[PDB]
């Protein structure tokens, strides 16, 4: 039988996948690992030198690690192979970069600004000027201040990740803009998509301002938007000279930084108290526009798959692991959905049985196919499980199986129906058919959305119902446990790649985050993840020009 | 090159209409619809 | 960075000391690069800097930059070995074979510190 | 390989832990070939960017004179619309400084509108030719736009008796500059001064 | 003869090196910004990632809850477990990925009581030895505050408030803390007592920098809107290295003004620029310096250190005095003038000498804070001009809000901070707030503030930054010869 995790098991065990029996206790504990060695050695000089003998790192405290057989990860559709240290995201630069760069991102819409200008403030805007505008804005955004010496100022090399671009949806006035600072829409996208998404935002202009990945180092997210509103504030007076009052300028302000105003996410309320574009606050059909393969990619399995990467990624790892719990983290969770190709062959299969049983779109979403589709996905990967015992090694806890057979179930029953709500309904009822079949899932908590999902589904009520692109870290069942979201934003991708569409929940995420500009290539999160565990991503936010070498 | 043709500057892409060709200090220059002389060496035709 | 100066005159290590940490933040090489040492022979002229890098041209650029700041300036002769360890020896006069030698072991020293 | 004299300037710097140069003065390196032009002897300008391409120059073996510009920051008074934050201007005795060299190297900034207009009015006084080193990337022709004597391209209606003769872009203010950019400032200066 | 093309010099004073109060280094206004001075960046770092966690209930929970014994010995090996668990390393649950020690270097966990015979037989690698570091009639006082009560004391790295936000510091902690405790006394990995353990470092026991900021300020804990001023005198740490009262209040000064105006206004709720000119008005040349010594001296010659008690009368006199004779130094040196250029940084200066000169003469910081209102409004009358508009926001309501006993506007200077309502918005007050109320504690001789625990916990030789002398640090920073942490170039590609 041909599998695609069968390559990397035979990679990662030296046994055959399919044998039953091991020996143990003769790796030499820590030893085994170059990771692990190398931590030691650092241990020893940093302890030495910078904390005058307090130890820091001691492996011989607590559980012997290492009595087994510590297996590398690779990374799906990547041919590099990568220890498991090297993937925890404070370990990895690329994790970090993905975060700042979603963090850093507020994206302005400039219609209203020009029409205050025009007709209350008496000022012409042509294209011209609005490239004078954008030279302005791209001075002043990381820490400049326009013909004033006497002002303190950022150290510009301190700032080199910060851009302010422009995208518009008028291609007259799109083609009369300068390309040095343009995201464009018709050669970044394919015609069609192109075509959709220029419908769906309209003949209006929108500016992304990228504010510097040290600004949100220091501060928090909340902190964007502020800088990003003065910032653009400064620019819009220095730019266009005008002789109007100060209440007109009062008016002019709200239009130009209080007025299309996008986010990328909401503010949290209660104990997780926290400010806007905090990972918390991102729905998952703005993780899902986030992500750009939908762009070069028409595989709807591929699509879906890395929205799941990124979701794992950030929701497991980041926010969940750091913002949330902290200590060592959750990256043993998000991994399991993204390292070997076990979830990319679950969703081969399961897109393979939705085409042919009901065609790639062909059924209106009802109970009994989202029941099929769902039992069928699940068994196939419980046995998948079981026949493979180096697949049940890899996947040695119960919540990295459950999560990864529930979403090849989710994904393939939106594929068959294109809801989402009722791809998250398949969702739930494999979790509920693996546990009865193993007798197990995940931590004593992994399943309080689950047995609260069925009838959170497809609900009415004010406080259960929402379409699972409009849903988040803050849904209520969603608030606390990890191995859930990254999948959810997985299958509501999933819901939208099986018709074809060019966006989720909203085309100016998408186009913003289409800028070649961004550190992170959101085209390729995957490969990006494999780049930076192998220390050669190179990511923003170092304070290397205010720092002494010694 | 000649006038009434259409060239772009290959540094910035700046499209004209070649106006007239001035020769000064043993030395081509093209004029185009801006007013601004150029070095033929830097334009080149496109059609 | 890792900067010890090896010389017999007491000013003379500390103030190239603070040459070595000034020239190494100039160019922003200090993260760049694990240690770098020079060996300082005033009474015969010759001075030796080893760079050890962090694990392309550009890079070898501006460590032959560090090396040019850092020299002093009447040492005119140089000469670099690169064998993923940086040495060079500069001096007035042309290069000896015992200099060269004692780069070399500058070279395998510095490529066994960790 | 001779002897380079250079006269100081006749006043102190600014304050005790400040910059060593002062605004609006002059120090001739008494073989006039090149004057290095400061907009300001601040932080931004003096030692880091400025200082650099003097010793580099001076390796080179090229004699050179450092000019701090009493007014240097901002943009002209015959800017489109006028000037905003602050005015720049060159004095007749500092354009008498400069002329009498064989060229002028001049330290420009990051705004490309800025700097356009700030090399026009520098130019309509100095009649010597210029090399413009910036961070920005700036073409060879936006100076022709405005009306700029230039090599590569001429304006039909020269506003300016000077040559911008050379333009270096990647000198960041208040950086050290790599020694590539200053090699790239020797050979302009070679092959366009002898 | 008029050429206009000749141009106007400008910004003479803004190039001139700025020298920095109490120290002997000169530097650029350019490195005094938050952003390009690591030094600042460092000290809200080293306050945003410190947890303190009072570990006597977990005792209790392990001694009659589990039927486990604590005694020092046991202490030991959980300090030694913990200083290994909370950087990221692993203690139980075979199989885990571990974060870099490069990248954790900083990361500490400490230990302090105020019971003399459990701290004899610590050891003083964790020990954050309350007797050593200082004086005996200070740590008398801060002994018999504490009392018999050991607390641990995390930092967490700073690259993980870097990544992350504030509110991460408490979570990771008590992770970190549940995880040490139950591998030091080989307890079941999950029970019961496992929850008591959890919400005991979790909330009961927990002690935070800075209280979260629900609803329309929307900020986790540990930032600094949520920092009270009391907190951050008793973060400086110059009460126990210096017996001058004004030079304590001044350090309390300028570690406010760089944290509240400096980050939190000038990043946290606003962008770009920032307000470094504001900030630095009050600890770069010794003006505030001189100001609060000549109040001081008056105070002495007329009042005493505590020779009254907090009326009007002598809030007025005080007040009124220190006004007047700064404003007349104003008018008489015009290098004071032209230093301080904006009307907002002159009237934040002369509004916290006649406050520090009230605290020292009454020993109340609210009479202090009524003192710096009547010296705004004194200010306005003087010059007919105060600062921009909008800034005498805070100042017009402060009056009537010093003293006030209703729900909305009272509060204990101590216990006032960035989310008092008066003070949400504007620069220049907030950072010589902080300073009034210290000043009110270092005309008494106190030992701390507010708390007890953040003065004793900020003691601790291991932080990256020294709270003794926040400007010298802040000069340091300046000059690029500070080392900060949360810097990852062991995981960063060379270039
Ligand atoms: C002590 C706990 C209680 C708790 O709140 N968390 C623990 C431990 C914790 C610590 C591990 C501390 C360390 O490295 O020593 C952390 C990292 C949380 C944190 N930030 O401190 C963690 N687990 Ni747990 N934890 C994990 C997992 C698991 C799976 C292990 C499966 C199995 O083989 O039995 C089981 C859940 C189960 O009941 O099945 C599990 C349990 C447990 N997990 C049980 C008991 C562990 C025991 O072996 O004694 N983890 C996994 O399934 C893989 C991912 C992994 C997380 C780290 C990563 O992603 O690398 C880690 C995540
Ligand atoms: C230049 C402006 C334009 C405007 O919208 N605000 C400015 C500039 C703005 C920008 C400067 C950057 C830039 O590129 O513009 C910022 C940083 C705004 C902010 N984000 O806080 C700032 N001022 Ni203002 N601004 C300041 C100040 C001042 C003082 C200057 C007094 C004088 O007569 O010279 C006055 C306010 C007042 O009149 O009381 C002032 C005015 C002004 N300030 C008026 C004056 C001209 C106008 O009518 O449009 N600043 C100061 O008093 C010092 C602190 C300083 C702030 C930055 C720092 O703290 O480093 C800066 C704070
Ligand atoms: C967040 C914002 O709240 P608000 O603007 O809605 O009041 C609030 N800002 C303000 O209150 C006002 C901001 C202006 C900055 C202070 C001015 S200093 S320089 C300008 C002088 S003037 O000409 O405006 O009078 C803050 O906390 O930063
Ligand atoms: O096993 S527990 O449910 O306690 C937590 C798993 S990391």
């Amino acid at each position: 039988e041909k599998r695609l995790f069968l390559k990397a098991l035979k990679e990662k065990f030296e046994e055959d996948p399919k044998e039953k029996y091991t020996k143990f206790y003769t790796f030499g504990g820590w030893e085994q690992s170059a990771r692990k060695r190398e931590f030691v050695e650092a241990n020893e000089k940093i302890v030495s030198e910078k904390r005058q003998g307090i130890p820091l790192y001691n492996p011989d405290i607590g559980v012997p690690l290492g009595q087994r057989k510590l297996m590398p990860y690779k990374l799906s559709n990547t041919d590099d192979y990568c220890e498991g240290d090297d993937l925890h995201f404070l370990n990895n630069a690329a994790i970090q970069q993905l975060w700042d760069d979603i963090r850093r991102t507020v994206i302005v819409g400039m219609d209203t600004a020009h029409s205050v200008l025009e007709k209350r403030l008496g000022v012409e805007v042509t294209p011209e000027t609005i490239n004078e505008y954008m030279h302005t804005i791209n001075h002043s955004l990381p820490g400049g201040a326009v013909v004033q010496e006497h002002m303190v100022e950022v150290h510009p090399s301190l700032a080199w990740d910060c851009y302010a671009r422009i995208f518009t949806g008028d291609d007259e006035l799109a083609d009369e803009l300068d390309s040095r600072f343009l995201i464009d829409i018709n050669k970044l996208f394919p015609e069609e998509q192109a075509e959709t998404l220029k419908a769906a935002i309209g003949k209006k202009t929108y500016q992304v301002s990228r504010v510097p990945s040290l600004v949100g180092r220091v501060c928090d997210g909340g902190t964007i938007s502020r800088w990003s509103a003065m910032q653009i504030g400064m620019s819009f007076i220095t730019a266009y000279k005008l002789c109007a009052g100060e209440a007109a300028t009062a008016d002019f302000s709200y239009a130009s930084k209080h007025a299309d105003v996008i986010q990328m996410g909401n503010a949290l309320p209660g104990r997780r108290a926290r400010g806007p574009n905090e990972p918390g606050g991102i729905r998952f059909g703005i993780l899902s526009d986030v992500v750009q393969t939908t762009r070069v990619s028409e595989d709807p399995v591929e699509q879906s798959l890395e929205v799941v990467a990124t979701g794992a990624a950030l929701y497991d790892q980041i926010w969940l692991g750091a913002y949330m719990s902290g200590g060592i983290g959750f990256t043993q969770y998000a991994t399991a959905s993204y390292t070997d190709d076990i979830l990319d062959d679950f969703s081969y299969y399961a897109l393979d049985y939705v085409e042919k049983k009901y065609g790639r779109m062909g059924t209106k979403a009802t109970m009994d196919v989202v029941e099929d589709v769902a039992g069928e996905v699940t068994l196939y990967a419980l046995e998948q499980y079981d026949d493979y015992p180096a697949l049940l090694e890899d996947h040695f806890g119960g919540s990295q199986r459950a999560a990864v057979a529930a979403a090849a179930s989710g994904i393939g029953v939106c594929m068959a129906t294109g809801n989402s709500n009722a791809g998250v309904n398949g969702w739930y009822l494999s979790q509920i058919l693996h546990k009865e079949y193993h007798s197990r899932l995940g931590f004593y908590g992994y399943d309080l959305q689950d047995q609260c999902g069925a009838s959170n589904s497809l609900a009415i009520r004010n406080d259960e119902a929402a379409p699972l692109e409009l849903r988040g870290p803050n849904y209520p069942n969603y608030a606390m446990n990890v191995g859930h979201q990254g999948e959810y934003a997985g299958i509501a991708q999933a819901a939208h790649s099986a018709r074809g569409d060019a966006f989720a929940l909203n085309p100016l995420v998408k186009v913003a985050f289409a800028d070649p500009m961004l550190v992170f290539d959101f085209s390729k999160p995957r490969k990006e993840i494999a780049r930076g565990a192998l220390r050669e991503f190179e990511a923003a936010g170092e304070r290397d020009v205010i720092l002494p070498a010694k | 090159i000649e006038i009434g043709s259409y060239v772009r500057y290959i540094n910035t892409g700046t499209h004209g209409t070649v106006k007239a060709i001035e020769p000064k200090n043993d030395e081509e220059w093209v004029l185009l619809e801006n007013d601004i002389y150029y070095r033929p060496e830097l334009l080149e035709l496109v059609e | 960075a890792y900067i010890d100066v090896e010389c017999n005159d007491e000013a003379g290590k500390a103030i190239y000391e603070r040459i070595i940490q000034t020239s190494l933040e100039d160019l922003v090489l200090g993260k760049s690069i694990i240690k770098a040492k020079m060996i300082c022979k005033q009474d015969v002229p010759y001075f030796i800097i080893g760079i050890l890098p962090k694990s392309k041209e550009d890079f070898i650029d501006r460590v032959l930059d560090f090396m040019n700041r850092v020299f002093p300036e009447g040492m005119r002769i140089r000469k670099t070995i690169r064998d993923k360890t940086i040495v060079m020896v500069a001096s007035e006069k042309p290069i000896e074979e015992e200099w060269m030698n004692e780069a070399v072991k500058l070279q395998e020293e510095l490529k066994i510190f960790k | 390989r001779k002897e380079q004299i250079v006269d100081c300037r006749a006043v102190m710097g600014l304050g005790e832990g400040g910059g060593l140069a002062q605004r609006g003065t002059f120090a001739e390196g008494l073989r006039n070939d090149v004057v290095v032009v400061a907009m300001s002897p601040g932080r931004r300008h003096i030692t880091k960017p400025v200082c650099e391409i003097t010793y580099g120059i001076r390796e080179a073996g090229i004699q050179t004179s450092v000019l701090v510009l009493d007014a240097g920051g901002g943009i002209p008074s015959d800017a489109p619309q006028g000037s905003l934050g602050s005015t720049f201007g060159l004095k007749p005795e500092e354009a008498k400084q400069v002329n009498r060299h064989k060229l002028c190297v001049i330290h420009f900034g990051n705004v490309k509108s800025h700097i356009i207009y700030k090399a026009r009015l520098f130019l309509k006084y100095v009649d010597i030719p210029t090399i413009i080193v910036c961070q920005t990337p700036v073409d060879m022709e936006d100076f022709a736009a405005i009306g700029i004597k230039t090599k590569n391209v001429m304006p039909l209606e020269s506003k300016t008796e000077g040559k911008i003769v050379e333009i270096i872009t990647g000198v960041i203010r208040g950086e050290s500059a790599p020694q590539k950019k200053i090699d790239e400032i020797i050979e302009s200066i070679k092959k366009h001064l002898g």
